[PDB]
């Protein structure tokens, strides 16, 4: 019974549209119970209200600081940082959520969404889950990015939460 | 108009490649880390009484990406090289990057400077000596920098121009 979750994303205010996300809590339960966490704002912080802060049109889509807002933050539910679970689970294409990281042992709450496989990152970033509906958005969500991930308005999680 | 520089700033994941550059080019430091994609600044500055405008690239040294390096090294007339003087490793590192520039000039004599950044830590692990006599033996500058406390900073950029303007006025 992997979890689902949702982000309503919006575009300098305005409505884009929901992504859905499977997370793999029968690979990596730790990871996705963080994310599963930051997405409801049970523990009275999380994912509400940030922004995708890196956005590199052919690679991924990176969110997830809502403490600094400025790509240098997030925490987890467990301390700032938690270790790598396991790295049983690849990036094998468009729609895979995974870790972001600073090294090893570095989990956060940052994360990207992978708009091509990148295989080059196995081993390095936890995978936990992938788009289940509203790909598309994050397609949308391309064109306001840019080589070096600066992104050209903000994308802000408008909403979030975890469906049934 | 004045002529531009084009620097090259790197070096290891997290000896302060950017720290440096921001220091320079804004007057200010953050101790949080932002590790870089890729990023380009330009600053205007006066070195040796002749006005010029640094045109800095400042690059990832996240070290999975090493074979993408060759077109900035094609384009860029000097680099500052960057370790830390409390982290070995880095140091170690500096001796690949000056390898890979000189395979895409061609040349023993490229414009270069090495700096040992961070040097307001206690926790120091490559002595100044180290670093001189390395520096010695690649033929170029060495200059020791904080970028928390200023130390250094305009110096090793200014440096750098110096040694392209060596190199360029022959
Ligand atoms: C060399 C240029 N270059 C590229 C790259 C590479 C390629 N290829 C490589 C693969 N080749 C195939 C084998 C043939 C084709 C050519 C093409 N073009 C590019 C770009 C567009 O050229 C400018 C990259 C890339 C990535 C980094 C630095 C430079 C990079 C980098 C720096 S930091 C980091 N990576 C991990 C980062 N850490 C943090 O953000 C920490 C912040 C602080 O603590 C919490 C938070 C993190 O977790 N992620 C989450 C994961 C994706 C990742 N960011 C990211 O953005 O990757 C960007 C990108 C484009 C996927 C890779
Ligand atoms: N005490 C001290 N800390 C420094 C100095 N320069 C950088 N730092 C710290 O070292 C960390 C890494 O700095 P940063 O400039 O991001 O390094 P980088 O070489 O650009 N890393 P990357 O290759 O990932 O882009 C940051 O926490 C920064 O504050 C310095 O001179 N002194
Ligand atoms: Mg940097």
């Amino acid at each position: 019974v992997n979890p689902t979750v949702f982000f309503d994303i919006a575009v300098d205010g305005e409505p884009l549209g929901r992504v859905s996300f499977e997370l793999f809590a029968d690979k990596v339960p730790k990871t996705a119970e963080n994310f599963r966490a930051l997405s409801t704002g049970e523990k009275g912080f999380g994912y509400k209200g940030s922004c995708f802060h890196r956005i590199i049109p052919g690679f991924m889509c990176q969110g997830g600081d809502f403490t600094r807002h400025n790509g240098t933050g997030g925490k987890s539910i467990y301390g700032e940082k938690f270790e790598d679970e396991n790295f049983i689970l690849k990036h094998t294409g468009p729609g895979i959520l995974s870790m972001a990281n600073a090294g090893p042992n570095t989990n956060g709450s940052q994360f990207f969404i992978c708009t091509a496989k990148t295989e080059w990152l196995d081993g390095k970033h936890v995978v936990f889950g992938k788009v289940k509906e509203g790909m598309n958005i994050v397609e949308a969500m391309e064109r306001f990015g840019s080589r070096n991930g600066k992104t050209s308005k903000k994308i802000t999680i408008a909403d979030c939460g975890q469906l049934e | 108009s004045m002529t531009e520089y084009k620097l090259v700033v790197v070096g290891a994941g997290g000896v302060g490649k950017s720290a440096l550059t921001i220091q320079l080019i804004q007057n200010h430091f953050v101790d949080e880390y932002d590790p870089t994609i890729e990023d380009s600044y330009r600053k205007q500055v006066v070195i040796d009484g002749e006005t010029c405008l640094l045109d800095i690239l400042d690059t990832a040294g996240q070290e999975e990406y090493s074979a993408m390096r060759d077109q900035y090294m094609r384009t860029g007339e000097g680099f500052l090289c960057v370790f830390a003087i409390n982290n070995t490793k880095s140091f170690e590192d500096i001796h690949h990057y000056r390898e890979q520039i000189k395979r895409v000039k061609d040349s023993e004599d490229v414009p270069m400077v090495l700096v040992g950044n961070k040097c307001d830590l206690p926790s120091r692990t490559v002595d100044t000596k180290q670093a001189q006599d390395l520096a010695r033996s690649y033929g170029i500058p060495f200059i020791e920098t904080s970028a928390k406390t200023r130390q250094g900073v305009d110096d090793a950029f200014y440096t750098l121009v110096r040694e392209i303007r060596k190199h360029k006025e022959k």
